């Protein structure tokens, strides 16, 4: 149960990403929107930059040190 | 058979924690390979589960695998908490 | 690369700076000596646990243990010397010449 | 997080402590009262001079084994493996190295003061 | 709200210090046929503080020939770290829960050591430098002997958990398992603490006051609550590894009340050992540590690490 | 030079250690335990020339994961054009960006 | 006394007192009055941050129990 | 006024905490040092009125002076005198200290060490009882609970 | 940028590293060292290394003792020299601090190469990997599997420690 809440919990704030990227990058030049970065096309697991990246420093915080600065 | 006893007296009588410590150590290296409790040993930590046990694809003659945790098949720790 | 992984890299060039330029005491290099060891060890752990390599885990602890085997040994011949001057000043080691 | 908060409150709570230390009372500093003590006599040399010591070499094994130590810690967590045969030999093994070290230093005089 | 927490654990650390002097006294007293202090309050029960008062008030002394900055910030770690040794303790919550707490106290004791160093040497006294030369040998002679004995212990715990030390010992106490270990740790936490008999550092009929010779007033104040906290903190450390006390969820304060006792027991023994004893020589405290408590305690952490294996003893943790 | 009495014993005194796609306990996988592997297998026996040149896909890939170049640059790209759609005002991120949001097991 | 000395053992057992009792009030105060999580590995603090998340008013004490299955 | 009422109490309370606690320097020259030690001892108890002997001059409050003072002597105990941090007291115990005694008429002898430090309080004798110098050091306590800083100060 | 506690510890490292390279008086060196090592142990706790960093400073700490004891016997040099008390020093100590501010500068603000590559910043939380697993931690056990995987590790180890008690006491006999 927790890995399909994780796995559902992560797709979303991927997708809510690529929806603000949708309109953030809209008159960039030559921005392919939800461009990878691998050759590949297997499924690679989200870096933390990339889940966090538009969002308050807050939840980044939480995210990043939450655990090990947990007492 | 002779010269070994009165050389442990004359160290028991000089240098007590030198025989205390090696007999000690002594023992701490002999007694786990005469101990039927070892194998016990690494059999409870073989039985302690840190990972998810994944299941295995139904390919159809694997009778010894379980198809349910309560079913008969599989490993048992019945020895376990009996010990 | 992260500004933490160029401060570890600029604090080993900055301790090999200090090896490399003797003052007067033999000391100050073996502490250079240990500084670098030291910022070997927190580089090579950063990497490790950057990449989850679970088993390079073990490699900065033995890393430690030839640092001390090589502390040891120069402290051991910063006794000799002295020994030798009453001081343990770089300018008295120069019986030998090229 | 926490530790830090802790550490910064200990070191502002003994910073203070020497605050009022020094600003408190009041100072009389005069030559005479500031000179260092040796018993009512004046001292003949310097207290940075060379200070020998006798245990050298006990100091530089402290080195190795404290070193031994860090090797050994993670026993605890080693003695979890399935292959419990090989990780009590390594520690034995370990552990037996360091005893014929201490023992080799102690019969070739290592652990006697210089004199 | 954690603010309230780290004052609710300091000021009462300082009150206990403060009192434990006039304890120490009384108790000294009391063993010389002799009462000690019983005017300045009932019972002497103003003494200590009347003794704070005096020594803050009265004027610092800072050494002509001294480095002022060592010399300053010498006391400031000495306290900053006795007082921050408590923060891992289990009584039966601590206040910060660490997953390795032990080794934890193990870095933080070790870097204690330089307060008594770096004031000896910028002191820039001979008495003082020859207090700092002590203190190096000390820890020379005690630390591998004290960290191989803790292992030892711990190994029977799983873990380097302050709290899990309750859960191991709640049917019977480490003491009974590991007596021959629980000895050789008592000595190395007198030899770690500077007490008698193996206070060498200070060395008062031999040095005169040792590495603080040159301090007065509120540093010197310092320097001994930083002492006495120390002296509060390893006893307690020591109530928890080997006299472990049954701890109730719902009532916590029972543990409280025995965790309590048991150290005030332990910080009693260090007293009247303190009043039994002539002092060692510091050779003489090397020797011992390495030639009769190094040799028994390799070869016992040989036969605790044997032990748990040969018998199907492992504790759970990873 | 190297005399390989590893190989000729069959020996593993140092192998088990080498990548990070070998053998980890409790089956500990790396960060980049697939692109090691996926670089690992198209490099098998066709020597180091051939495969720096056949295999620079996968090793590239392998690379993007080790350091995160590529991701970290168009993360930058992306904030630094956000904060530039900010700073004269036509963008108002949405609320699930600014701590509104309502959260999901 | 020689009880004479027990006055000061007592200010000294009050002292130490405080300590332990503060902290077991201060952990039931801010975790709901039912002790304080202990969070030494990861899947603990993930099951803080999901009691965070399902409690709606981003408490991880605050516990939800049936009566949010319809 | 308020302010003098503050300063005075203030003055009190400082004046309470300096006489409870005397810290005297382990620091005897003759047959008066061993009175000294009797005072320390069991049946006196001086530490029960929260006087305890330290040796370094640093950590004391009170010099008694027990013994001869002699030539040779007067330097040293003049610069272990310097070296205490203020407030500081002395206490001129026994014959010797106070006027010579004995050896007043002596060439190697400083008759009284008021001539080398400043005195607070005399106590006679050859050598004085423990007792004695217990009243002695009462007194100075007395003479402490005297004194008025604060309140100097304050009417400056 | 977040909270900047990471770039803080690794600048006080470096300028713990340029306070005992520029080689004032061996005690002072051994302080610089001391602070590198409690900061560089705080750097390796924020990323979840708490056993390598304490175990590194608990072995600096026992060492610094060591060198510290060392000095006062063979590098005492009666007036010992601070940072500020020799031109040479000092001016090794301000090149050093300008040197770093100067590579911070040139990474921070733009994107510049120095040797190897080149940083933007954007703080080190960004490079971390988001796994949700385990009842365990993954640096002891491999850590603790130095006793079951690396045998050759501590054959080789420990031989090398007895040696080096062998060698130390070959050097220092003198005669
Ligand atoms: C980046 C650069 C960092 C800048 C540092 C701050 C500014 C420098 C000047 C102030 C420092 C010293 C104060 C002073 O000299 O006034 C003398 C002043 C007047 O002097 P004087 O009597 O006229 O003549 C003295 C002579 O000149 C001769 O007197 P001296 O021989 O004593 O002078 C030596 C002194 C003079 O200063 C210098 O020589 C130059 C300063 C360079 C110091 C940098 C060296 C690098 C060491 C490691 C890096 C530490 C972190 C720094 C980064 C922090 C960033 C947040 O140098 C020092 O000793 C510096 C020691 C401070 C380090 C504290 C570390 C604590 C270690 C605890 C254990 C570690 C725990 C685990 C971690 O005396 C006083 O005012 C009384 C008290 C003064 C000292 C109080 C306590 C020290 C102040 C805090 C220091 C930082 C602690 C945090
Ligand atoms: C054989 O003779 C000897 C003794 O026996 C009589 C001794 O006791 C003895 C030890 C010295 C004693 C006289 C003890 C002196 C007591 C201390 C020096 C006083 C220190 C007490 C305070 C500074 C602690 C703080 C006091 C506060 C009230 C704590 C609260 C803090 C706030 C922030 C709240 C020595 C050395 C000795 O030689
Ligand atoms: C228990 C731990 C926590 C305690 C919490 C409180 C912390 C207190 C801070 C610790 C310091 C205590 C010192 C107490 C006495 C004050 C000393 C000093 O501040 O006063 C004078 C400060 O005055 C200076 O001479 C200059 C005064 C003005 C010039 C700079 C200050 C500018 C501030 C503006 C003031 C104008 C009005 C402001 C209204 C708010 C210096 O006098 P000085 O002789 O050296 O020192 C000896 C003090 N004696 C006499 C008592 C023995
Ligand atoms: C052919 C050469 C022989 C003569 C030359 C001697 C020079 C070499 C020095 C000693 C050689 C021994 C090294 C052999 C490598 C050990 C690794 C291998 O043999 O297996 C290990 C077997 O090691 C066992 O502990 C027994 C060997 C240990 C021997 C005790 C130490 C003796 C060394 C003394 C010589 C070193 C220098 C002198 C020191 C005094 C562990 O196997 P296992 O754990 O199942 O599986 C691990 C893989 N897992 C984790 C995936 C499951
Ligand atoms: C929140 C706290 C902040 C400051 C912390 C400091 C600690 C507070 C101060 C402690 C007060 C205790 C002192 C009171 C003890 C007096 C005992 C009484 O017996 O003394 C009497 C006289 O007492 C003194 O005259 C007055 C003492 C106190 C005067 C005012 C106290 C005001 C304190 C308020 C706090 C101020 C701190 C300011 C900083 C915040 C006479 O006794 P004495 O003759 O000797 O003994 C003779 C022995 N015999 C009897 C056997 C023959
Ligand atoms: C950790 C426990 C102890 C912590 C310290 C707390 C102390 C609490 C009690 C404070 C006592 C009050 C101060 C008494 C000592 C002050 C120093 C002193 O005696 O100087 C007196 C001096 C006399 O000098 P002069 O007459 O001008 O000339 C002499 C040279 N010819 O007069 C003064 O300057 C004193 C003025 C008022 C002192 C301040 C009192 C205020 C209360 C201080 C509390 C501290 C909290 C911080
Ligand atoms: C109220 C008055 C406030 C004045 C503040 C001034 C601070 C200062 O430096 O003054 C110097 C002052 C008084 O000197 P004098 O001039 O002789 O006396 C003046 C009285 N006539 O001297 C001092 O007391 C120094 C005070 C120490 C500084 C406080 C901060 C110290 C920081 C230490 C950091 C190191 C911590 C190490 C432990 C950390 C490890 C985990
Ligand atoms: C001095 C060095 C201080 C050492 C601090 C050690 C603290 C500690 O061990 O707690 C670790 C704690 C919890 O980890 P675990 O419980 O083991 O597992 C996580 C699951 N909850 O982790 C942390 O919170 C780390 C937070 C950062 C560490 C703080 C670093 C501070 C270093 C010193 C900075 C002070 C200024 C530097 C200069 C000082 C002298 C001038
Ligand atoms: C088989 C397992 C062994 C490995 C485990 C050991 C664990 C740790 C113990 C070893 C640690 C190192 C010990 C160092 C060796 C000391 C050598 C030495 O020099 O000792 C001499 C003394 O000579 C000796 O070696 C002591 C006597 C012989 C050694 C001790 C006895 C040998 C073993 C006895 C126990 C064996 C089993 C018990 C028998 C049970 C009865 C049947 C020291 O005397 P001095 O310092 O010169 O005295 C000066 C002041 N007068
Ligand atoms: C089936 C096998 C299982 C395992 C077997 C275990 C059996 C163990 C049998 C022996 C155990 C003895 C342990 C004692 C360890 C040290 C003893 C020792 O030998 O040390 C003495 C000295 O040790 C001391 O006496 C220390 C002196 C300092 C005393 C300080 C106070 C005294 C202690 C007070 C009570 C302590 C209470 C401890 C417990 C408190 C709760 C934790 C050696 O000194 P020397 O006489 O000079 O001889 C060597 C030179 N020829
Ligand atoms: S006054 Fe009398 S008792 Fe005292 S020192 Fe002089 S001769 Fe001795």
């Amino acid at each position: 149960l927790f890995q399909a809440e994780k796995d559902r919990r992560v797709l979303q704030m991927l997708r809510e990403n690529l929806e603000e990227e949708a309109i953030i990058m809209k008159d960039v030049p030559d921005w392919k929107v939800g461009e990878s970065v691998f050759h590949t096309t297997r499924w690679v697991t989200p870096m933390m930059g990339e889940l966090y990246g538009l969002r308050t420093n807050e939840e980044i915080l939480s995210a990043t040190y939450g655990f090990i600065w947990y007492t | 058979a002779g010269r070994i006893a009165s050389f442990l007296k004359n160290a028991w009588a000089k240098e007590p924690v030198l025989v205390a410590s090696f007999a000690i150590g002594g023992l701490a290296i002999i007694l786990p390979s005469l101990s039927p409790y070892t194998n016990y040993a690494i059999r409870i930590n073989r039985a302690t589960p840190y990972n998810y046990p994944v299941p295995l694809r139904d390919d159809g003659n694997m009778p010894d695998v379980p198809s349910h945790p309560q079913d008969p098949q599989g490993p048992s720790l019945e020895w376990l908490k009996n010990l | 690369m992260p500004l933490v992984y160029m401060n570890i890299i600029m604090a080993f060039a900055i301790a090999l700076a200090g090896l490399l330029m003797y003052r007067s005491h033999l000391m100050s290099s073996l502490l250079c000596l240990e500084g670098m060891m030291l910022s070997l060890f927190i580089m090579s752990t950063l990497i490790i646990l950057n990449t989850h390599f679970t088993l390079a885990n073990m490699m900065p602890i033995i890393l430690l243990v030839f640092a001390a085997c090589e502390a040891a040994l120069g402290l051991s011949l910063l006794v000799m010397v002295s020994n030798t001057y009453g001081t343990d000043y770089v300018q008295n080691l120069n019986l030998l010449q090229c | 997080m926490n530790i830090m908060l802790t550490l910064l409150t200990n070191v502002t709570l003994a910073s203070l402590l020497v605050l009022i230390a020094f600003w408190l009372p009041q100072l009389n500093a005069y030559s005479e009262k500031t000179s260092p003590y040796e018993c009512g006599f004046d001292p003949m040399g310097s207290a940075r001079l060379p200070f020998s010591m006798k245990f050298f070499l006990v100091a530089i094994t402290f080195l190795l084994f404290d070193l031994e130590i860090a090797l050994l810690l993670p026993l605890p967590w080693a003695s979890q493996t399935n292959n419990l045969k090989t990780m009590l030999t390594m520690a034995l093994f370990l552990l037996i190295l360091l005893a014929a070290s201490l023992a080799y230093e102690w019969t070739q005089k290592g652990l006697e003061w210089a004199e | 709200m954690f603010m309230i927490n780290i004052l609710s654990l300091i000021i009462p650390i300082l009150l206990a210090v403060a009192f434990l002097t006039l304890v120490e006294r009384k108790v000294l007293g009391y063993m010389q046929l002799r009462k000690g202090p019983n005017v300045v309050g009932p019972y002497g029960l103003l003494q200590p503080i009347a003794d704070a008062l005096k020594l803050f008030t009265k004027e610092p002394l800072r050494p002509a020939t001294s480095s002022i900055s060592m010399f300053i910030i010498a006391p400031i770690l000495a306290l900053s770290l006795a007082l921050t040794m408590w923060v891992p303790l289990p009584m039966p919550y601590p206040l910060i829960n660490m997953n390795l707490g032990v080794l934890f106290m193990l870095a933080m004791s070790s870097l204690a050591v330089y307060s008594i160093l770096w004031s000896g040497w910028a002191s820039n006294s001979k008495y003082a430098l020859i207090g700092a030369l002590r203190a190096v040998a000390q820890t020379i002679s005690y630390e591998v002997t004290l960290a191989i004995i803790l292992l030892s212990v711990l190994l029977m715990n799983g873990s380097y958990t302050l709290s899990t030390l309750i859960t191991t010992q709640e049917h019977i106490w480490m003491i009974f398992t590991s007596w021959p270990l629980a000895m050789m740790w008592f000595i190395s936490t007198l030899a770690e603490t500077n007490r008698a008999p193996f206070d060498l550092t200070e060395g008062e009929s031999e040095l005169v006051s040792g590495f603080n010779v040159e301090y007065a007033a509120g540093p010197f104040a310092m320097f001994f609550m930083a002492e006495y906290a120390n002296i509060i903190m390893m006893n307690a450390f020591t109530a928890i590894l080997f006299l472990g006390a049954s701890h109730d969820p719902h009532t916590p304060e029972l543990y409280t009340i025995n965790f309590v006792l048991k150290t005030l027991a332990l910080t009693i023994t260090f007293l009247w050992i303190r009043a039994s004893y002539p002092r060692f020589r510091y050779d003489q405290l090397m020797h011992l540590l390495w030639k009769s408590f190094l040799p028994l305690t390799l070869a016992l952490c040989m036969w605790h690490i044997s032990l748990p294996i040969m018998t199907a003893s492992i504790p759970p943790q990873s | 030079p190297f005399f390989d009495v590893q190989k000729r014993l069959g020996l593993d005194l140092d192998r088990w250690m080498t990548i990070q796609s070998a053998e980890q306990p409790h089956k500990i996988p790396g960060r980049c335990h697939a692109f090691e592997k996926e670089w690992i297998e198209c490099a098998h026996g066709i020597g180091g020339i051939r495969a720096e040149k056949e295999c620079k896909i996968e090793f590239d890939d392998f690379v993007e994961c080790l350091l995160r170049q590529k991701t970290m640059k168009r993360l930058s790209a992306i904030k630094r054009q956000r904060d530039k759609l900010i700073k004269e005002g036509k963008y108002t991120p949405p609320p699930h960006h600014l701590g509104k949001e309502d959260p999901r097991p | 006394m020689w009880f004479e000395i027990l006055p000061g053992i007592a200010v000294m057992a009050a002292c130490l007192f405080i300590p332990g009792m503060a902290t077991a009030h201060i952990h039931k105060f801010t975790n709901g009055g039912k002790e304080k999580r202990v969070a030494h590995f990861s899947y603990q603090w993930n099951l803080m941050e999901r009691d965070r998340r399902i409690s709606g008013v981003n408490r991880y004490h605050v516990t939800k129990g049936l009566e949010n299955i319809d | 006024s308020r302010g003098e009422y503050v300063v005075a109490k203030l003055d009190d309370l400082v004046n309470w905490a300096r006489r409870s606690s005397l810290w005297p320097m382990t620091f005897g020259l003759a047959c008066c040092a061993v009175e000294m030690m009797h005072m320390a001892a069991p049946r006196y108890d001086m530490d029960r009125f929260g006087v305890v002997f330290r040796a370094s001059p640093r950590q004391s409050d009170v010099m008694i002076v027990a013994g001869t003072l002699t030539n040779k002597m007067a330097p040293a105990l003049r610069k272990v005198y310097d070296q205490m941090p203020e407030p500081r007291y002395v206490v001129s115990m026994g014959s010797c200290a106070n006027g010579g005694g004995y050896y007043h008429y002596s060439y190697s002898v400083v008759r009284g060490c008021d001539r080398i430090v400043p005195v607070d309080i005399y106590v006679p004798g050859c050598p004085p009882t423990a007792e004695a110098l217990l009243y002695g050091i009462l007194q100075l306590q007395r003479k402490i609970k005297r004194e008025k800083r604060l309140r100097i100060w304050y009417r400056r | 940028m977040t909270m900047y506690i990471a770039f803080i510890l690794s600048t006080i490292f470096v300028i713990g590293f340029v306070g005992f390279s520029s080689k004032p008086s061996p005690i002072y060196g051994g302080l610089g060292l001391i602070v590198s090592g409690g900061v560089g142990c705080g750097i390796v706790l924020n990323f979840g290394g708490s056993f390598l960093g304490l175990m590194v400073f608990l072995i600096y700490l026992g060492g610094m003792l060591v060198v510290f004891g060392y000095t006062t016997a063979m590098a005492t040099e009666m007036y010992p020299e601070v940072w500020v008390s020799n031109k040479t020093v000092f001016g090794a100590f301000v090149s050093g601090l300008m040197m770093e501010f100067c590579m911070v500068y040139y990474a921070l603000k733009e994107e510049e190469v120095e040797i190897i590559f080149k940083f933007n910043g954007l703080g080190d939380w960004v490079i971390y990997d988001t796994g949700d697993s385990g009842f365990f931690s993954e640096e002891a056990m491999g850590i603790a599997a130095l006793y079951s995987y690396g045998t050759w590790l501590v054959i080789v180890t420990g031989w090398s420690l007895l040696i080096g008690v062998v060698v130390i006491m070959e050097i220092t006999r003198g005669n």
